[PDB]
């Protein structure tokens, strides 16, 4: 007796999945974003002169 | 990816700024040896390193020799 949302708010959200259809479109977000890939072996990850190699 | 030479196998990493065509003749390296073309890991060849121990046996044996009483 002390929520704060009506019995329709909590059952709408409940019912139409509220949360889930907001995580799909996080996720939507990100399939229009720049990858992270790099084409090895064309390419090379960062190297630092302290690097530990072949001796 | 062994067939890139190690001058810009450093350059193409990020690592540096300056390519190894434009270095300054003070940050070349002086090699006192002729410089062959680059050879690129000869693994799954015939050319694949083969380690062996680069020092003699430690105890050299009697070379035998035969003497005759008087
Ligand atoms: C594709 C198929 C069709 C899809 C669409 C379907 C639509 C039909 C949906 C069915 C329900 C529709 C009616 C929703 C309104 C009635 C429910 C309601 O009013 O809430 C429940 C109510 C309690 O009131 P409450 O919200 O908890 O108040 C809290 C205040 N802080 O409870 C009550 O006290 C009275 C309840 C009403 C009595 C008749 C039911
Ligand atoms: C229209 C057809 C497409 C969408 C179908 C599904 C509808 C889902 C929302 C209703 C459920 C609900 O509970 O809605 C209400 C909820 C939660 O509101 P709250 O947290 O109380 O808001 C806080 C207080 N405010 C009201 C002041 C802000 O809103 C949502 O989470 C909205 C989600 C929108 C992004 C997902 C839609 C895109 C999905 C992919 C479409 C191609
Ligand atoms: C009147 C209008 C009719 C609308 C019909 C639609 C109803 C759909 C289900 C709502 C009920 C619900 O999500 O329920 C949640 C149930 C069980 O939850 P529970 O064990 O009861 O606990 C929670 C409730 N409490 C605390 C009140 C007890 O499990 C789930 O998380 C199911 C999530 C399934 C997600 C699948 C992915 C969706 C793919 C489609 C979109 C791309």
């Amino acid at each position: 007796e002390e929520s704060s949302e009506s019995a329709l708010s909590k059952a709408t959200k409940w019912y139409l999945l509220s949360e889930i259809f907001r995580g799909l479109y996080i996720t939507l977000e990100m399939y229009f974003r720049a990858p992270y890939t790099i084409y090895y072996p064309f390419e090379k990850g960062p190297v630092s002169p302290r690097f530990r190699g072949e001796h | 990816m062994s067939e890139v030479e190690p001058g810009w196998h450093y350059w193409l990493a990020y690592g540096t700024d300056v390519p190894p065509n434009q270095l300054k003749p003070e940050e070349k390296s002086v090699r006192a040896y002729p410089v062959k073309k680059h050879v690129p890991n000869l693994t799954y060849t015939d050319g694949a390193y083969v380690p062996y121990n680069t020092a003699r046996p430690k105890c050299a044996t009697w070379d035998p020799k035969v003497t005759e009483r008087p």
